[PDB]
């Protein structure tokens, strides 16, 4: 993915 | 190991002070219900019950002590068990158990199950809210569920780091025992309850398998039946869930 990882930060 | 006269309310009191909210779908009732506007609408609600399971994901306790793929891993797995599982706990404590209430502007009765294209699934999700009542499913033992399904659903070939998983699937499956054992002091009715719970909880495995096929055929003739598609939503469908059907990825039944 690319989009989600972003909210796991 | 609560015993004494205090102490371990700590645990029970994170999954409730992390619970999500609400969450509208966007869905305007006030419009001819079509197979169109109907998925489409449930699809904008699946984006946003997303990022409220990964904001709710990231305060469980230990969670973050799993790795980061991981983390992204699990929770693009089992998404749709989880969902399931509180629109279930929704439409009970709700329209007690008669209709599918996903979002305060989307509630699924009947005519909508059938406009949907797809009425079987959605009976099963009748079926498992309805369950909640009868087995008297309780708020904590709810709360304590859900999280365990979280880690209820894993590549055969094993994560980036299998042990940390591993420690924290046992380390819930425990509290939820410690919750079951909260009443009375007798290792009987225990071994009943918790054979209980551990079914219901395999029981969401099916429909999730069952409500991914639907997903992902819908998003090959998305086009077609003219769906719209989130951008996060479309991404795992073609790739984490088909892992799922691709038989690369299983769950993790407690029974048989
Ligand atoms: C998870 C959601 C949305 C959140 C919820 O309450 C449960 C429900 C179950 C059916 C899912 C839906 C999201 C969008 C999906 C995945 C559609 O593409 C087909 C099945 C739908």
């Amino acid at each position: 993915h690319k989009k989600l990882l972003q909210l796991l930060t | 190991h609560i015993e004494g006269y205090e102490c371990q309310p700590i645990f029970l009191n994170v999954l409730e002070a992390i619970e999500p909210g609400v969450v509208c779908a966007g869905h305007d009732n006030n419009q001819p219900d079509s197979f169109a506007a109907l998925l489409s609408s449930l699809n904008e609600l699946g984006e946003r019950q997303l990022v409220h399971v990964v904001k709710w994901a990231k305060a469980l306790p230990g969670f973050r002590n799993l790795h980061v793929d991981d983390q992204m891993a699990v929770i693009q797995y089992s998404w749709m068990g989880l969902m399931v599982f509180a629109m279930g706990w929704r439409s009970f404590t709700n329209v007690n158990s008669r209709m599918l209430y996903f979002a305060p502007d989307l509630v699924f009765n009947e005519y909508r199950m059938h406009k949907s294209r797809m009425y079987s699934q959605c009976v099963r999700m009748r079926h498992l809210s309805q369950e909640f009542g009868w087995l008297q499913i309780t708020p904590q033992e709810f709360l304590c569920m859900k999280a365990l399904l979280l880690f209820s659903i894993i590549p055969v070939d094993g994560l980036k780091n299998q042990k940390f998983f591993d420690e924290l699937r046992m380390n819930y499956i425990k509290e939820l025992d410690r919750i079951i054992a909260c009443k009375r002091k007798n290792p009987t009715s225990c071994s009943r309850r918790f054979y209980q719970l551990t079914k219901l909880l395999d029981s969401v495995q099916p429909i999730a398998r069952e409500l991914h096929q639907f997903t992902f055929d819908l998003l090959i003739k998305s086009h077609m039946v003219s769906v719209d598609f989130p951008e996060m939503m479309a991404e795992i469908i073609s790739v984490q869930v088909p892992k799922i059907l691709s038989g690369k990825v299983k769950p993790i039944y407690f029974h048989t």
